[PDB]
Formats: structure tokens, C-alpha cells, sequence
């Protein structure tokens, strides 16, 4: 009432890796945009 | 198939697999998915 860490921890854990995958929908990894829209806009099918 | 025709000295880059063109976007379309050879010679003593 006034210890539980383990049991934090994999709480902790596991929405970490959950956040690092949707931080990752918005890098580039070399293209124009992060933004399908935008290539489809700037850009011809070719 | 043998397309066979006539054009302006020009747009000979415009019989190309993807391309923009007004040759390209209105009397004559190739495929991006074009497998196959494009020949072309010189008339004017025809």
C-alpha cells in the first residue's frame, strides 16, 4: 500500500516496441516523402 | 506484331516504354511492361 517491477517491465516493453513501429511510418528510407499521396501526386506511373 | 508508320524526326524518343508526350499521349501508347525492339530510319528521299 505505501515493488512491482517485473510486471512493469513487460507492460513497458512491449508499448515501446509498439511505438517504434508506427514512428517508423514516417521515414523516408530514401524517397521523396514518407507520403504515398505525395509520390502519387509528384510523379508519373513510370 | 510490326507496328508500322511514319513520324516527325522528334519524337523518336517518344516511342519508349513509359513517357509523356504528345506523341506519346494521344496517337501512340507502349506499355511500361513492353518487352520487344523499336527501329527506326530516316525518310524524306521516300
Amino acid at each position: 500500500s505505501s515493488a512491482l517491477g517485473k510486471l512493469q517491465d513487460v507492460v513497458n516493453q512491449n508499448a515501446q516496441a509498439l511505438n517504434t513501429l508506427v514512428k517508423q511510418l514516417s521515414s523516408n528510407f530514401g524517397a521523396i516523402s514518407s507520403v504515398l499521396n505525395d509520390i502519387l501526386s509528384r510523379l508519373d506511373p513510370p | 506484331y510490326a507496328d508500322s508508320f511514319v513520324i516527325r524526326g522528334d519524337e523518336v524518343r517518344q516511342i519508349a516504354p513509359g513517357q509523356t508526350g504528345k506523341i506519346a499521349d494521344y496517337n501512340y501508347k507502349l506499355p511500361d511492361d513492353f518487352t520487344g525492339c523499336v527501329i527506326a530510319w530516316n525518310s524524306n528521299n521516300l
